[PDB]
């Protein structure tokens, strides 16, 4: 896999397809 | 944190993996 450069929703696309099934937690700075 | 590293730098599938449930 290559690395990435993401930012705002592109972000979590990423995570979905990555965590699938499994869910995720989407936790940015405040 | 993460949110932060992918949109200034860059990160890895790897380390996204982290946050999966
Ligand atoms: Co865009």
């Amino acid at each position: 896999f290559v690395n990435q450069h993401l930012c705002g929703s592109h972000l979590v696309e990423a995570l979905y397809l990555v965590c699938g099934e499994r869910g995720f937690f989407y936790t940015p700075k405040t | 944190g993460i949110v932060e590293q992918c949109c200034t730098s860059i990160c890895s599938l790897y380390q996204l993996e982290n946050y999966c449930n």
